[PDB]
RNA sequence: CGAAAGCUAUUUAGGUAGCGCCUCGUGAAUUCAUCUCCGGGGGUAGAGCACUGUUUCGGCAAGGGGGUCACUUACCAACCCGAUGCAAACUGCGAAUACCGGAGAAUGUUAUCACGGGAGACACACGGCGGGUGCUAACGUCCGUCGUGAAGAGGGAAACAACCCAGACCGCCAGCUAAGGUCCCAAAGUCAUGGUUAAGUGGGAAACGAUGUGGGAAGGCCCAGACAGCCAGGAUGUUGGCUUAGAAGCAGCCAUCAUUUAAAGAAAGCGUAAUAGCUCACUGGUCGAGUCGGCCUGCGCGGAAGAUGUAACGGGGCUAAACCAU
RNA sequence: GGCGGUCUCCUCCUAAAGAGUAACGGAGGAGCACGAAGGUUGGCUAAUCCUGGUCGGACAUCAGGAGGUUAGUGCAAUGGCA
RNA sequence: ACCUCGAUGUCGGCUCAUCACAUCCUGGGGCUGAAGUAGGUCCCAAGGGUAUGGCUGUUCGCCAUUUAAAGUGGUACGCGAGCUGGGUUUAGAACGUCGUGAGACAGUUCGGUCCCUAUCUGCCGUGGGCGCUGGAGAACUGAGGGGGGCUGCUCCUAGUACG
């Protein structure tokens, strides 16, 4: 590995990421493949392409010493192994979406998926996402409430 | 298994042991590398 | 009182002669020795490479080998220059010792020199040091020089002329020591303090082998979780290119980048006809405090097979009754 | 022991910085030459290489310059010799 | 060139041995380029066993035929005060060879006397004496010592495992 100047680089990029993000999500690889990582990578890819991470990093030592800055929810998902997933421009989007069916196709278990923060909470996958510009279900909602 | 005077590791799986007042060498994936008289 | 086994010469070599060394007598000078100081020549030990030879690398380059009939050539190479070695018969340097001479004090039973009377001896041995020869083999051989035995008993080295300590005029049932020793055979420490070894090492032996073990100086990684386990992954261009019947990470040659990344060598090993297949490096997880491997050193381990009977401490026996220090 | 070799003289080493010092140790000479190759007097100074130069060359003779005895010595080796 | 030259008998066989282990066979193993049968090699093992003949003086070696195997060494190249006397060295003789010759040869060739009544040690046997604590007849105990320790082949397992 590397000394400390390397382990800041690390912390100084990861949580510039947190203070400058969107939304996060959450994953326990155990078993975690790489046509597991080749696929998410062109998830990445139409969710941007390197918009998005994953560095596995669950040492509390590292990706919660990106935490006591923002997002102490997490000093309890950083136990045991984990994926942590960032935002940076996106909806608050189907990030969220895929990760519950993609590890429900087996693709490993998904730590029941701990959860996060957009709001300062918990689990339960939402589609309550990129409906977003379905600012049409308020156009739709417009000629219908007018005629109807 | 081969005696000699100088035994050394052969393989990356060659382990060496002083059994009784005897040094050895005891490979785990080749026969061949047995020694004694070390 | 007290030698010699040498020199020289010898139809001489296990003989003999002169000299050397022994003894007896006589005579003679501060005569002779040791140390100190002063005065000398030296070419050995050592070192050095200008010389004489030898020698390597670099540079420079006369000259040699193929191609023409004097030119020409992906062959070898003296000198001088710079660097580095080697010498019994090399010296531009050079000791300690030794030797000659002068002076001076102490000590020494004239230890000195001469002359004369009598000799013996001219087969030496081992040990230390410097050497030749041999194999830096021989209890071999041949010089130098000192010691001892010879011609010297006594104590030590188990036993052992030649080694260590020491020079027996006679007596002593006194004492102190030397070498060497001190648990029993067996005189004297089951002594003191601090360490080491676990091998009966001590109490036979090398290259070399090895997580034995003690000590020292320094270094790398560590609760931003190290070292080892255990879960995971260990991928895409792509069988890289070349070369091969086949070289697909892995027979060889050249390259060894670039992706995707948390990380993953165009691959450290198993494997394959070649692919396939199993691992490693590397990273993520778990775990939860130390951990890795070089340098220098002490003592030990293997290596280590012999003939009548243990038979490689003299024995018993010893974990100190072994080794280091005081 | 025989067979071989050796037997006298000079020189170096072995020889341990005075002399001396052995081996069937390592290497070489001598058993002469010269009446000038002796005496004295006067005078003279080498090897090798670079440069230039007819025949001429790697090396004849000339010239200068380096060099400084690396040459010479009636014969071995040593020590000497301006 | 240290012992023996006021004698320390030499090759080979015979008889009798005895140790070592660097093990020939038999025993136990590791590895194997070990399928099996069978080999190779290294380790451990010295208990026992370990060929008759042809030729030659031989040892040896070659050859024949056996055998589980036909081991390598030490023991004055064990063993002549035990045997032999073929080899090698007495005087005879001849060949080739050298030499003028006498003669000579690790050249060859034919022929020739190996003695000793065992004092001591040792060793195989066998008695006498005394001891062992009154004398005596038996039967014992077993410290200790010695002896012995080899192996083939056929059948069954099974023409199975393996191939
Ligand atoms: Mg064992
Ligand atoms: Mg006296
Ligand atoms: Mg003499
Ligand atoms: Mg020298
Ligand atoms: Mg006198
Ligand atoms: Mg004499
Ligand atoms: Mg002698
Ligand atoms: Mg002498
Ligand atoms: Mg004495
Ligand atoms: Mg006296
Ligand atoms: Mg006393
Ligand atoms: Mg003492
Ligand atoms: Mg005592
Ligand atoms: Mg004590
Ligand atoms: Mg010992
Ligand atoms: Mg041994
Ligand atoms: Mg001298
Ligand atoms: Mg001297
Ligand atoms: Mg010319
Ligand atoms: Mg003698
Ligand atoms: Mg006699
Ligand atoms: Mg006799
Ligand atoms: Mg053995
Ligand atoms: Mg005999
Ligand atoms: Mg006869
Ligand atoms: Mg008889
Ligand atoms: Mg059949
Ligand atoms: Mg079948
Ligand atoms: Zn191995």
């Amino acid at each position: 590995m590397a000394l400390n100047l390397q382990d800041k680089q690390a912390i100084v990029a990861e949580v510039s990421e947190v203070a400058k993000g969107a939304l996060s999500a959450v994953v326990a690889d155990s078993r975690g493949v790489t046509v597991d990582k080749m696929t998410e990578l062109r998830k990445a890819g139409r969710e941007a392409g390197v918009y998005m991470r994953v560095v596995r990093n669950t040492l509390l030592r590292r990706a919660v010493e990106g935490t006591p800055f923002e997002c102490l929810k997490d000093a309890f998902v950083g136990p045991t192994l984990i994926a942590y997933s960032m935002e940076h421009p996106g909806a608050a989007a189907r990030l969220f979406k895929e990760f519950a069916k993609a590890n429900a196709k087996f693709e490993v278990k998904a730590a029941a998926f701990e959860g996060e923060l957009i709001p300062a909470s918990q689990i339960d996958r939402l589609a309550t996402l990129p409906t977003y510009e379905e600012a049409i279900a308020r156009l739709m909602a417009t000629m219908k409430e007018a005629s109807a | 298994m081969k005696v000699r005077a100088s035994v050394k590791k052969l393989c990356r799986n060659c382990k060496i042991v002083k059994r009784d007042g005897v040094i050895r060498v005891i490979c785990s994936a080749e026969p061949k590398h047995k020694q004694r008289q070390g």
